[PDB]
């Protein structure tokens, strides 16, 4: 499922409702000044879908209303509205309608139109493939530099990361809880069918020495209820000691997680990179828990020489570009429906900014994008565009031929 | 396949019906975990591990509300 619209009213440089016309299923450009309103945009977003702004501080709370000149607002709310013409959201609608609204001391969920709760909406989602352990549907510049710069021990933190070796950690305990808390009903059984098994077998006797009534009369009937039930709790008894091999094999792959993540990764690494640089050659070094202390870049532009460079001494866009070419090989390994992209290119110059426009033409025909963008590369690749203008203390953000955003980067 | 059952077992739960629940297969449906044809992150093993013991407590749960019944009828006409 994608984004198919979205409407902001009350939210930072949004103080009037703006409902966006609809998106595209590919890639959305976004184009604007400075101080526009596009990374807000993305930021209402975030507030409905990323798991950190779930349990927000009163403080934060002040910080989304709109501030400014006058009636100074006391609630705001957001709506994401999904095609769900795939039917991946678990619900029999072709559209579904999810919005937060919230001021000071109120905060609450509506799942087309009736309350919810915010976990609902967690596991709503996780359900759609899209993970609360998922940062990466959403990439803002902040991130690729804190990636470009970042030292071996930094990449190593985000494997572990990425193996998912602490949520199913965490799901595995939740999963042993339950394993108990059922284990305590099945000898609760495991007791009534000694009960009824032996309360039946004097029943037999009774009608036996007879060669009160109405149980004498259906005493068969129990009979064949009984058995049925022995068939499952024969099912249940069978099915535990399944589970156990299930538990066994999946806590032999844990300890599999990280050196397996790794191959792939790097895997995907050269290939993301071999396509936006085409010529290069780039790969992941494993380096000395475990005794693995980090995870460095041995990058080539030039061809593929004995001009490999380790990564922090490469030049300043050329590390922008791989800390992309990483963000793009871990997407590979956990696709997201959607992502959101917020001044990516920013470093690199014309020819990088292009190879990214490509590559992002691409992954465009299997999910959505939205990104803003400063130059004309990421123009080319789009399907359809938008401007933010900020026009009386307020955001406003409507639809542009692919000209007037040309006319717009370059003048 | 039936791993979606599963899936939608571990989270949006309340869209399986008690008849799911007993005709569901905890033996098969583990052996496709297990055995799985698009190997997969063990993120979603574990979700998937969740899904199945959902349905395996579920199942325990009706049996065990079948099995009280089953005593105090037989305990009533006797
Ligand atoms: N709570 C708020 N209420 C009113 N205005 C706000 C609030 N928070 C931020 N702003 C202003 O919203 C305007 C635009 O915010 P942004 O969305 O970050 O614009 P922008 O397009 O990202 O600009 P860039 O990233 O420098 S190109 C800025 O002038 C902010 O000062
Ligand atoms: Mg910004």
């Amino acid at each position: 499922m994608y984004i198919k619209q979205v409407i902001i009213q009350g939210f930072r440089s949004y103080r009037d409702q703006t409902i966006v016309d609809p998106f595209s299923s590919k890639h959305n450009v976004i184009v604007g000044r400075n101080g526009s309103g596009k990374s807000n945009f993305f930021y209402a977003i975030q507030f409905v879908l990323s798991d950190e702004f779930s349990h927000l501080r009163p403080e934060q709370r002040l910080a989304l209303l709109h501030e400014g000149t006058g009636p100074r607002v006391i609630s705001a709310f957001v709506e994401i509205i999904f095609d769900n013409s795939d039917n991946r959201l678990p619900i029999d609608k072709e559209e579904v309608s999810l919005r937060r609204v919230i001021g000071a001391k109120k905060d609450q969920y509506f799942l087309d139109k009736k309350m919810v709760t915010k976990n609902d909406v967690m596991n709503l989602l996780e359900s759609a493939g899209f993970s609360r352990s998922n940062p990466y549907y959403i990439v803002k510049q902040g991130k690729i530099n804190q990636m470009a710069t970042a030292p071996d021990s930094q990449r190593l933190k985000l494997l572990r990361e990425v193996a998912g070796t602490r949520v199913y950690d965490e799901r595995k305990e939740e999963s042993i809880s339950l394993m108990k808390e059922t284990e305590g009903k099945r000898e609760k059984i495991n007791e009534l069918l000694k009960y009824i098994e032996e309360r039946l077998h004097t029943l037999e006797e009774e009608k036996e020495e007879l060669a009160n009534k109405k149980a004498l009369d259906q005493f068969v009937n129990f009979s064949e209820q009984k058995e049925k039930l022995i068939k499952r709790q024969e099912e249940l008894d069978r099915g535990y000691k399944s589970i156990m091999e299930l538990m066994n094999v999946l806590e032999l792959r844990k300890y599999e997680a990280i050196q397996l993540t790794f191959k792939q990764v790097s895997k995907n690494f050269s290939e993301v990179f071999q396509k936006l640089v085409p010529g290069g050659k780039a790969t992941l070094v494993m380096k000395k828990v475990d005794q693995f202390t980090g995870v460095g870049i041995r990058v080539s532009f030039t061809g593929k020489q004995g001009e490999m460079r380790e990564m922090q001494q490469l030049s300043g866009g050329q590390k922008s570009l791989v800390a992309l070419a990483l963000i793009f090989a871990i997407q590979k390994c956990d696709p997201a429906p959607f992502y959101l992209f917020d001044q990516i290119d920013q470093a690199l110059d014309a020819q990088h900014r292009k190879a990214v426009s490509d590559m992002i033409m691409e992954l465009a025909v299997h999910a959505q994008f939205i990104t803003t963008t400063f130059r004309p590369e990421l123009l080319e690749s789009a399907d359809k565009f938008y401007g933010v203008k900020f026009r009386n203390k307020v955001s406003h953000i409507d639809v542009i031929t692919a000209e007037m955003a040309k006319d717009f980067v370059e003048d | 396949g039936p791993l979606a059952k599963i899936w939608l077992a571990a989270h949006w739960d309340k869209k399986l019906t008690k008849a799911h629940v007993f005709e569901c297969n905890l033996e098969s449906s583990v052996e496709s975990i297990i055995s799985p044809k698009v190997k997969m992150a063990l993120r979603t093993s574990g979700h998937l591990l969740l899904g199945v013991v959902r349905i395996y407590h579920r199942k325990a749960k009706y049996l065990l509300a079948d099995c009280n019944e089953a005593f105090i009828k037989i305990k009533m006409a006797f």
